RNA sequence: AGCAUCUAAGCGGGAAGCCCUCCCCGAGACGAGGCGGCCGUUGCCCUGGGGGCAACCCCGGGGCACGAGGGCUCCCGUAGAA
RNA sequence: ACGUCGUCUCUUCCCAUCCUGGCGGUGCAGCAGCCGCCAAGGGUGGGGCUGCCCGCCCAUUAAAGGGGAACGUGAGAUGGGU
RNA sequence: GCGGGGGCGGUGGGGUAAGCCUCCGCUCCGAGACGGGAACAACCGAGACCGGGGUUAAGGCCCCCAAGUGCGGGCUUAGUGUCAAUCUAAAAGGGCGUCCCCCGCCCAAGACAGCCGAGGCGGGGGGCCCCGAAGAUGUACAGGGACUAAGCCCGCCGCCGAGACCCCGGCCCGCGGGCCGUUGGCCCGCGUGGGGUAGGGGGGCGCGGCCGUGGGGCAGAAGCCGGGCCGUGAGGUCCGGUGGACCCGCGGCCGACGAAGAUCCCGGCGG
RNA sequence: AGGAUGCCCCCUCCCGAAGGAAACCCCGGUGACGGGGGAGUACGAGGGAGGGGGUCCAGGGUCUGCCCUUACGUCUAGAAA
């Protein structure tokens, strides 16, 4: 079963595995939270699932656009493949890549951190199978709903930057609904 | 920028003009065709060579309505396909991927597959397909895996080419992997996939034409007044500004042809079952013979005169269709 | 959302104080009430708090506004909740 | 703001522009992917060292066999500067 | 010792938009015209004259916009002027 | 050495202005290490003999990044903005957009708006934000992630953080005193003593020879390759290998006396 | 040719500069936190003494991790240019 807990600051463990679920929580403050536990604790791994359900704070057209002048405008003129960027659109890849501008640039304990993050979108099923799951939430890091705030998720700026991509995995939900909820 | 505009040289949709990965099309896009009966979505045929024909037009709005007009033709040698084996796709509910769940195979496949794949003796066909039918409530796409069979075409090699054809022409699923079934063992004939008259996509790798240089790759202009400049003419003259520097839209030497292309709504004139009334009493050049089943395509077709060539249904029909009715070819250039 | 109202009894979680429970017992303004322990039973001397240093519990007892010490001793006796009170919360 | 107001909440419409659809490259995508199948998952010989010596066992180096698959050599061209 | 004008060739970027897309005003009847706003995806050409650049002109045209890139680009050319 | 330069101040004086010209003054760079400022001679902090411990300065404390997802109040909805200057910005003007302050008048419930019943109309100002606000390789640039506070305003609490300041050990120096037959050596005391280009002053190392003195070498000199030890250092010394006949310590004296560089010279040899 | 009377770990003991907590009790503050006691304590550069265990230590070649770091010579106000 799935077991609800609040993640201790202080009580973090130096081995094994923790999973954070994000859903509710703000990307940038839990990304701050989470790079630090990959960087303090250089032995853990840390898995992040509901990535989707991570929200953004502000105007929905303000959001998006931003997200479309980063997947359009920015590029090179050189060899594309070779040097220039490569924008993720998916909300796992976006959150991961989040992390990355937390962590330290060009060096192996940046990148070792990294290696040390995984990132679903909803709960894997292998993860829903398992006799005991932990779930944790990070409340410092979680929005404090208020009437007339602007917020959008990360599925939903998916869903604008790429539609069909979207549908797929929206359908694919829908596919595995009834094994899903069977676990 | 420039001082006179124009429009750039070349296309760089087309980018990087790589030599094909593979001699065989591999086709990204196959359209959702409500047929009402199912059935494979393309076919995969040999290019023979190439006629004109006089046709009939048949288009009532056309200006050339009714008349007998000249229309170079592409014959395509088409042997009946193999259907070896039949898979099942899901999509993986972590990223909305479309995954292979499971094949099942005939048992005894022909002995010419085995110049390609490393097979069993024997498939236990059943087991296969009892494991395949444990997907089925997961199942969005069928495809079968079919093999070409050479020998009964004019190029008389012996490997086959493998590739894989989706089921369709009806939206339920389930009638698809029974149709899909049905298939294992058997063969496909042209015209049990295509009615004459219908539009089709081609897919090809286009004909190779090795290194070449810049004029021709990219249609840039030789120098004018030619002889005027030292160290050459077929050239450009300048390779980029001072920054950024060479960018990757800079025309260059290199690869030219052997690229994978598609084209759309070529429409197919015939499809006739003995080759022996198209093929012109010389022979096809550079090709051989047709013995069997043919399809009369109008218009022309990327690849070599011996390159294997995917047809498919449409996906960027006209909203015109074609009448209904079959076109009428009142003559070919390989007759008398 | 957080629901302070007079009566209901409260745990602070902030400053010295941090983990004995309280009795609201007025309302300054919209960010600011006043609370007694009482100090004789839980430790909370009778001040004005903000409302971010307290959290509410399910127990709730009735006094007028600006109730006395005793006067809230006292419901507190009825409701039964003297040694809820002495509990220390963490 | 008793009315009125396209706006403050909400809602409808709205561009060759943006995103997707379409075409090309594409798993060195290091989270290096999915599926089916084939194979290996073994032995022998020579030599050096160690343990207890009674077989023996462990370690170093080399050689041979088994073995799916792959290449060169050969005749070529749907290909091609090498 | 950073090759000094222009042109040729070739690529890209800006928008303060000439045309093409959207909208509004008009002293907008229609046909035309004038003015403002969004918008840079595509187009913006062929000639006469002059070393030119600029400009004037000719026949077309949807229109025949303007700028930046070491006054982009002479280890790419040309070499008419200076 | 007689080329100065930066910051700030004299509306210095000139000039449309200038990282502009020309004066006056303090300080800093030149000739000054180090912390902060994203980088950065001269902006802020601060002056460094060597090693170690501690505490602060400027500045910072969500992550990158040591230390707060610190505390109370209020404002902004524009990702505006994101803690001085170098450093990447903005004006006249318009806006009750929104928060707030003041004044004048009407209403004594017969005011404003089209009988009803409670507040209403106008003016002046302040805060933040919006429009005004347009560029050339590559994203809301001004460090990046991103943030609705991690923004701004009024205040507050703790912490982190230099070579600075404190402490311990070692070293050196200037000055003074003392001892020793001394072209010199050694000991003691004191110093809000310890950065340094040009330049001046004081001491030492090495190379070739000479005058003396004492030695080594075929049981292996010089040279050469590698290595240990001593000295802050120039350098000294020893070991193993190679080599095959000369060489060294100490005192004094003298020079054809020390190389990384000169489009250096000659030779050799590379990519 | 250096140390091996070494080095390293553990434990125990002594002294200790500048500096220096915490749990907990009491007083104040909305609060971050301040103050009295605990306590100039535990500790603290380093300096001394002993015991048990181990085997080389120093030094060197090369590679990795973390932190720091803008070729040299030169004219110049200003050199990685
Ligand atoms: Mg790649
Ligand atoms: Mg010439
Ligand atoms: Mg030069
Ligand atoms: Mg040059
Ligand atoms: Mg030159
Ligand atoms: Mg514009
Ligand atoms: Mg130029
Ligand atoms: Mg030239
Ligand atoms: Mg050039
Ligand atoms: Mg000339
Ligand atoms: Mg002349
Ligand atoms: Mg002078
Ligand atoms: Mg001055
Ligand atoms: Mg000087
Ligand atoms: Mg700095
Ligand atoms: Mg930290
Ligand atoms: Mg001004
Ligand atoms: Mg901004
Ligand atoms: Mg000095
Ligand atoms: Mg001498
Ligand atoms: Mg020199
Ligand atoms: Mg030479
Ligand atoms: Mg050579
Ligand atoms: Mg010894
Ligand atoms: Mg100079
Ligand atoms: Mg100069
Ligand atoms: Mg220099």
């Amino acid at each position: 079963m799935i077991v609800k807990k609040v993640l201790d600051l202080s009580q973090i463990p130096e081995k094994g595995e923790i999973v954070i679920d994000a859903e509710g929580h703000i990307m940038g403050r839990l990304a701050s939270y989470v790079a630090k536990i990959l960087l303090s604790k250089p032995e853990l791994r840390v898995v992040v699932v509901n990535a989707e359900k991570l929200v953004v704070t502000g105007d929905r057209k303000m959001v998006v656009e931003w997200f479309m002048r980063k997947i359009s405008e920015w590029r090179t003129h050189y060899n594309p493949e070779k040097a220039g960027p490569k924008i993720p659109r998916r909300p796992d890849r976006v959150f991961k890549r989040v992390v990355r501008g937390m962590l330290p640039k060009k060096v192996e304990s940046g990148r070792d951190a990294l290696k040390r993050l995984r990132v679903y979108m909803s709960i894997p099923l292998d993860f829903i199978q398992r006799r005991r799951l932990v779930l944790y939430e990070v409340p410092a890091a979680k929005l404090r709903v208020r009437p007339l705030m602007q917020f959008v998720t990360l599925e939903e700026v998916w869903r604008s930057i790429d539609p069909a991509a979207w549908e797929k995995w929206n359908k694919a939900k829908e596919v595995w609904a009834k094994k899903i909820k069977q676990a | 920028g420039l001082k006179i505009n124009r429009p750039r040289r070349g296309s760089m949709g087309v980018y990087p003009r790589k030599r094909a990965a593979d001699i065989v099309p591999r086709v990204r896009t196959w359209p959702e065709v409500n047929l009402g009966k199912p059935t494979l979505l393309g076919f995969a045929a040999y290019k023979a060579g190439m006629l004109h024909a006089v046709v009939v037009d048949d288009r009532p709005t056309s200006p050339l309505y009714g008349k007998e007009v000249v229309k170079a033709v592409t014959v395509l040698d088409a042997p009946p396909l193999y259907v070896a084996a039949v898979r099942l796709y899901t999509l993986d509910p972590t990223n909305g991927y479309k995954v292979a769940v499971g094949e099942a195979w005939v048992s005894e496949p022909p002995a010419d597959l085995r110049r390609v794949l490393t097979l069993p003796e024997k498939f236990d066909t059943e087991k296969q397909l009892k494991a395949l039918e444990e997907y089925r409530d997961v199942a969005v796409d069928v495809r079968v895996l079919v093999a070409t069979q050479p020998r009964l075409s004019g190029i008389g090699k012996k490997t086959p080419e493998v590739l894989e054809i989706p089921v369709g022409g009806v939206p339920s699923i389930d009638e698809r992997i029974n149709f899909a079934i049905s298939l294992l063992g058997k063969t496909v004939s042209p015209k049990d996939v295509f009615t004459p008259g219908q539009l089709v996509d081609v897919i090809a790798v286009t004909k190779g034409k090795g290194y070449q240089g810049v004029v021709k790759r990219f249609g840039v202009t030789i120098l004018p007044r030619w002889h005027k400049h030292r160290k050459g003419h077929r050239r450009t003259g300048t390779i980029g500004p001072q920054a950024p520097a060479l960018m990757f839209t800079q025309p260059r030497p290199g690869q030219m042809g052997f690229h994978q292309r598609t084209e759309y709504n070529k429409r197919i004139l015939k499809i006739g079952d003995n080759g022996a009334e198209i093929t012109p009493k010389s022979g096809f050049p550079h090709y051989g013979v047709i013995k069997g089943p043919y399809i009369l395509l109008q218009g022309s077709v990327p690849g070599a005169r011996k390159r294997l060539v995917v047809l498919r249904y449409p996906v960027r029909p006209p909203k015109k269709a074609p009448p209904a009715a079959e076109p009428q070819v009142v003559w070919v250039s390989s007759q008398s | 959302v957080k629901v302070i109202d007079v009566g209901r009894v409260v745990v602070k979680v902030l400053g010295r104080e941090a983990g004995r429970k309280a009795v609201v017992v007025d309302i300054v303004d919209e960010n600011y009430v006043v609370i007694t322990g009482p100090k004789s039973l839980s430790g909370v001397r009778r001040r004005r708090v903000n409302i971010n240093h307290i959290e509410p519990t399910d127990k709730k007892i009735e006094i007028k506004k600006g109730a006395s010490d005793e006067e809230v001793l006292k419901a507190l006796e009825a409701a039964g909740l003297v040694e809820y009170m002495k509990e220390r919360v963490k």
